[PDB]
């Protein structure tokens, strides 16, 4: 009674932001920060206790 | 450390990579550093073959 089909997604672990397409070393300087995600945060968005 | 206290003769480890992941060891350095053979700065790059 219990179906078995998977369910499958994608999750982010760092950023890295830059002001040109190939930035890295001469044309400008980039940002780097580690993340964290979680799966379930808009289903509690709309909750209002 | 020292002694173990119980029945174990056996260590905890924190990593436990599978036989496909493994470390390059360098011999032959020779006090010789990386930077002093190739003519680089602080703003440049370098490539790997």
């Amino acid at each position: 009674l219990v179906a078995a089909y998977p369910i499958v997604g994608v999750g982010m672990e760092k950023l890295i932001i830059s002001t040109n397409e190939h930035a890295s070393t001469d044309q400008g300087k980039t940002v780097s920060r580690a993340t964290t995600n979680s799966k379930t945060e808009s289903n509690t968005a709309g909750v209002s206790v | 450390n020292v002694g173990y206290q119980n029945g174990f003769t056996a260590n905890v480890t924190t990593n436990y990579s599978h036989t496909t992941d493994n470390s390059t060891a360098v011999q032959d350095s020779n006090g010789e550093s990386w930077n002093t053979g190739l003519s680089i700065n602080k703003g440049e790059s370098a490539y790997i073959n």
